[PDB]
């Protein structure tokens, strides 16, 4: 299925741009599951990303 | 008994190849060679400055 | 220039390349531990004992 960017980042786990090489990445993220973990335990949620 | 009487405020910026052992992410399991190669902090300055 | 290439690994290569995540400390280190009644300082490799 074709799912766009922010909704796959916020609803489906194992999704992120932090799955790169360990020798270059300065960010602390390694899971891809985080905003899904935020969104699952929320009864209301709205999220806007302008690019 | 030496190290039991200190409070330490350590903030480290711009590190690479971080490894934490849990999704809790509360503690670093990175190898000490990468951390020792990245850190160029003069700890002997801290030792003479608290001596 | 640093090299940013996103790599996805299978689980055998994920364990074999990121060995500190799953078997703990993978270096020859020293610990003060209980052995047969005595708290003594001894040096070993924790991965074999973990497995
Ligand atoms: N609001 C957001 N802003 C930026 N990136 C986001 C956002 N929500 C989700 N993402 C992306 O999706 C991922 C969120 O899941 P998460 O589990 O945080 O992954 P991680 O950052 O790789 N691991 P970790 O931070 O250790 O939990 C991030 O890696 C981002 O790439």
């Amino acid at each position: 299925e074709e799912i766009p960017g922010p909704v796959a980042a916020w609803t489906i786990p194992k999704a992120g741009g932090n799955f790169g090489d360990d020798k270059e990445r300065v960010t602390g993220g390694m899971n891809g599951v985080g905003s899904s973990l935020t969104n699952i335990f929320s009864v209301m949620f709205v999220g806007e990303t302008g690019d | 008994r030496v190290k039991e009487c200190l409070t330490i405020v350590m903030f480290v910026r711009d590190m690479k190849n971080m490894r934490f052992d849990s999704q809790t992410k509360e503690r670093l399991t990175s190898p000490f060679g990468e951390i020792r190669s990245h850190i160029q902090l003069d700890a002997k300055k801290i030792s003479r400055a608290i001596l | 220039m640093i090299k940013n290439e996103i790599k996805i690994l299978s689980d055998i290569e994920h364990i074999k390349k990121r060995s500190g995540m799953y078997i703990g400390s993978s270096a020859n280190e020293m610990h003060e531990r209980f052995l047969f009644g005595k708290w003594e300082s001894v040096q070993y490799v924790p991965g074999l004992v973990k497995l």
